[PDB]
């Protein structure tokens, strides 16, 4: 679902978004078919039922869906760098890599405790 | 810095933004600066990093300076004479070995041929060679 | 190398040319280990090495008759070489393989 | 309403919502829908291609340090500076393999400081070797370069004196104190410290031809009335 | 730092410059151009229809209406579509990219003259009898009087109290600081300049007063340092793990208050029409 | 009409909104359009991304493996004669 | 699982046996002439 940004992020935008429509209509002095006009608009439903009264309205419902599309484009932008961003976790390149060659506590491995492996590794000093 | 001095030979007349006048030394180096012509050696105007050093450090000591610019221009290096089977040092560390000599002070570099000959003292800076090119035009303006 | 000319001319003097690369160096680490003096030369006989009319020609020939004691370079071991001459252990991987455009 | 069909189908394709084609055949419809998906499909295909074409854009592959093999390997498509032939000329003197690479530059040594970045800006030549603190401020003064690769050869500077004499310890002592009291940073901060340093091309190669198509709107109006006019 | 350094960077585009208004007027000139083209009181209607169009296409709007329109709608609707093309791409490569800035970025800083009337009051990080304490302290003293608060046992003690938390910054040697914050455990320590050294002066070998192997010792060193040898001691000695390898609720910040400025604007507008 | 305004309808939320009509009627209508809707745009966001994700590789072809193939082991024939070159008097 | 890395110290397998004994230039040359004639690159397709 929507969680890679935030959670919390969607919930202050979805109320800013209500507060903004709520504000837009007491500048007006049909408020849920304007309501529902705006969430079709901000989801691209078409409804195409809303009825601004002034120009002034007009000009907030245009740089509201601006700033949507806004929106949009930056989510898609944080799903395309995510989707550049696959396979975390990197390969081992050989023996030298520096991560490998200096032992910690999360890496662990060994060969065999008689076989050629282990003169290599005693021999090379 | 080399600039051509004033008219009058007193090339001065210069600050900066924190309200300081730059401290300037008068050179006396090759004024046709190319070869070939019959070197004037006019009075010039020198200011730098070296320049600040050298009066801080006389300040401090007890000195006077004639600053002279080079004649020949290379820093400095080991060659073997023309028409002959020796060699010798030329470039600016070649007055070092003559009489001219006194407390060479430039952007030299500490090095195990050099310092053979010569003794140098604690650096006053650090350095590398970072291998420069020129920058790549971005062609890439979503033009087409 | 035994530089040759051409025609009757190719009587030729022993001229010197300095050679070096990969097995060159296996070369002098050898020299330097084993501790061993060489006098290296260059072959113009032939080439790495062919059996024609039960006489063998180029380095292997060198090496048959008695005329060196190593062909360091880049010989190939094989069935029919190591029938006549003692090969080392192999130190680079080869093959047959196949380039096209 | 033909004309207002074929105006309809172009205008789906570009968002528009026009709305003036409802063809009778019900499979008519059918293959619009299709086709408008198919469209969609391709315009967000060429979304994405663009933005990995921004994104993956980078066709430099400038040498980075000495060890690079494309710096190892020597090739006429352009050559190297040695600046002088000092100092640096030495170092690669001294090593055998900077040795086989010095033949690229024996023959094509500069014989002053300045020649070599005038020629590079008169793009005759990309490849310098120098002090870093003078390339580096090169760069930075001059907004028209980089400097690209890793330091090697890393020996400080020095003032220079003559065999033994007799001002080597208080001159070398004054430097180191000089070192300790703040004062060397401070002048390095007045003298080389501060040298000066949705494309407007993206929106000025397309925004032409919105120009040109308004400018054009008005003659494809005019030829429109005339034609009808006509007949 | 406690943790990483993000920076959205909502206002870091060129926009709001002399090319955001040149496409503006643009805008202004393209819609006068078709109200006039399909006029050959709609003029609010067809800017509304291609303001949408610009950013969404669900603004319902029945201004413009012809042939020559239906081309310009056309022509501004792929413009449209280029532009946020290019935008969306801007912003892959601007994700692509990084922004992170110094801490202090200062070692004669104000918060290290009088951090007491500063925030919480700072820590100060060295140890005693040392070659950085005596410099320090014949410098400025009074960074030394605050300092003898804190001053630990060694360098691992320090360094692992400092990631506890108790601490904020060390002050010591540059070596052995770069191979500790090279070599840590998960790179998760910096230091506060961008590899900014202070008062550089370089290690040693302490020979006696004027023992009769200076020469010979120095001129070694220096044909050690001319054969590349040191580079691979560097190399093969000294190298940490990572050094050169490597729409948020906090992003939007800014964007929503000057979304909320517009809405006040736009109020103000609207009752400044009201009274006229 | 209105099972083929509600098919144009979702067909139009999948791919655009450039095909509206007056089908949905409620406000369960207006729910579901909404949804779907939303759901629709997160699909294309996430079949871009892939899309876009997808330019990172590109794979190669060899065909043959060997000496052992038709062109190789039959001489002659096929339709162009083809070209066996090897420099004589070694090993291969 | 993964085989992820380039690889280190090549040395391939071997037939050991005692210092002296009858059977070492045969074994060796055996093995070379069954190799070259096409073996084990048979055997290798069949087995791994």
């Amino acid at each position: 679902f929507m969680q890679p940004f935030q959670s919390t992020l969607w919930l202050l935008v979805g109320l800013s978004v209500h507060v903004v429509a709520v504000m837009l209509y007491l500048l007006d002095r049909t408020l849920s078919s304007a309501m529902w006009f705006s969430w079709g608009v901000l989801l691209n439903s078409g409804i195409g039922e809303g009825a601004p009264r002034s120009f002034s309205a007009r000009i907030l419902g245009m740089v509201w869906a601006g700033f949507a599309m806004i929106i949009v484009a930056s989510y898609t932008a944080n799903l395309a760098a995510f989707l550049v961003l696959d396979r975390p976790e990197e390969r081992i390149t050989g023996i030298n890599d520096p991560r490998l060659r200096n032992p910690s506590d999360k890496f662990i491995y060994a060969t065999v405790k008689q076989s050629s492996v282990d003169i290599y590794f005693r021999r090379q000093v | 810095y080399v600039k051509p001095t004033l008219s009058d030979g007193t090339c001065k007349e210069e600050f900066t933004v924190n309200g300081d006048p730059v401290k300037k030394v008068i050179c006396t180096g090759p004024n046709d600066t190319s070869p070939g012509s019959p070197r004037h050696t006019v009075p010039q105007c020198c200011y730098g990093f070296c320049i600040d050093l050298l009066i801080k450090l006389a300040r401090t000591m007890n000195f006077t300076y004639e600053v002279h610019l080079v004649a020949d221009g290379k820093f400095g290096t080991q060659e073997r004479v023309n028409n002959s089977n020796k060699k010798e040092w030329n470039g600016m560390m070649g007055e070092l070995l003559s009489g001219q000599a006194d407390m060479i002070v430039a952007p030299l570099t500490i090095n195990n041929e050099r310092a053979q000959y010569i003794e140098f003292s604690k650096p006053f800076k650090y350095q590398g060679l970072t291998i420069l090119v020129k920058k790549e035009i971005p062609r890439s303006t979503l033009d087409s | 190398k035994f530089v040759k000319i051409n025609n009757s001319t190719n009587e030729g003097m022993n001229v010197k040319k300095c050679c070096k690369g990969f097995c060159i160096d296996i070369l002098k680490k050898l020299s330097r280990t084993v501790k061993f003096t060489y006098d290296l030369y260059l072959v113009t006989n032939g080439k790495h090495g062919k059996k024609v009319n039960n006489v063998w020609n180029g380095m292997i020939g060198e090496v048959v008759y008695q005329r060196a004691v190593m062909a360091v370079g880049s010989l190939t071991i094989n069935e029919e070489r190591s029938e006549v001459v003692d090969f080392s252990v192999p130190f680079v991987e080869t093959g047959i393989s196949v380039m096209v455009s | 309403t033909l004309s207002s069909a074929m105006w309809f189908s172009w205008g789906v394709l570009l968002n528009s919502g026009i709305g003036e084609g409802a063809p009778r055949s019900f499979s008519a419809r059918i293959l619009g829908m299709v086709w408008a998906g198919f469209a969609m499909i391709i315009v967000a295909s060429y979304t994405a291609n663009l933005a990995a074409f921004l994104v993956l854009d980078r066709p430099e592959e400038r040498i980075t340090g000495i060890n690079d093999p494309r710096l190892r390997n020597p090739s006429d498509k352009f050559i190297y500076a040695t600046v002088k032939q000092s100092s640096v000329d030495i170092y690669f003197r001294r090593q055998v393999e900077l040795s086989t690479m010095y033949r690229h530059m024996e023959k094509h040594n500069y014989e002053s400081a300045a020649e070599a970045i005038q020629a590079v800006r008169d793009n005759k030549l990309h490849a310098f070797i120098w002090d870093s603190a003078v390339l580096e401020f090169e760069a930075s003064q001059k907004c028209d370069l980089v400097t690209t690769g890793e330091l090697f050869f890393r020996s400080g500077f020095g003032i220079g004196m003559r065999k033994d004499s007799p001002w080597k310890q208080n001159v070398s002592l004054s430097i180191l104190k000089s070192h300790e009291n703040g004062f060397m940073e401070d002048l390095d901060k007045t003298w080389v410290r501060y040298q000066e340093c949705l494309t407007f091309e993206n929106m000025a190669g397309v925004f032409m031809l919105v120009a040109g198509g308004i400018v054009a709107g008005i003659f494809l109006i005019f030829i429109e009335i005339a034609y009808k006019r006509h007949k | 730092r406690s943790n990483g350094t993000v920076s959205p960077s909502a206002f870091l585009e060129p926009f709001s410059a002399s090319v955001w208004v040149m496409m503006f007027v643009m805008l202004l000139i393209v819609s006068a151009i078709a109200v006039f083209v399909f006029e050959y009181f709609t003029i609010g209607k067809a800017i509304w229809l291609l303001w949408g169009l610009v950013f969404n296409n669900s603004v319902p709007v029945q201004n413009p209406k012809g042939t020559t329109s239906k081309i310009m709608v056309s022509v501004w609707a792929f413009f449209a579509v280029i532009f946020l093309a290019s935008y969306t791409a801007n912003l892959a490569a601007f994700m692509i990219q990084e922004e992170f800035v110094d801490q202090v970025t200062g070692l004669s800083d104000k918060k290290f003259q009088r951090p007491h009337d500063y925030s919480p009051p700072f820590r100060f990080g060295t140890v005693p009898n040392g070659s950085t304490e005596r410099n320090i302290r014949n410098n400025y003293p009074y960074m030394h009087q605050y300092m003898t608060k804190f001053n630990q046992k060694g360098v691992e003690d320090a360094l692992v109290s400092l990631k506890t938390g108790k601490l904020d910054a060390f002050i010591y040697d540059a070596a052995v600081l770069n191979y500790k914050a090279g070599r840590d455990e998960g790179c998760k320590l910096v230091t506060i300049g961008s590899g900014y050294i202070f008062a550089t002066t370089g290690y040693g070998i302490a020979l006696q007063k004027g023992s009769p192997w200076k020469r010979q010792i120095d001129l070694a060193l220096l044909q050690f340092v001319g054969d590349g040898e040191m580079e691979e001691l560097e190399t093969l000695w000294l190298t940490g793990i990572c050094h050169n390898e490597k729409l948020d609720i906090d992003n939007m910040a800014g964007v929503f208050y000057m979304l909320a400025a517009a809405m006040a604007l736009s109020l103000i507008t609207f009752i400044w029409e009201h009274l006229f």
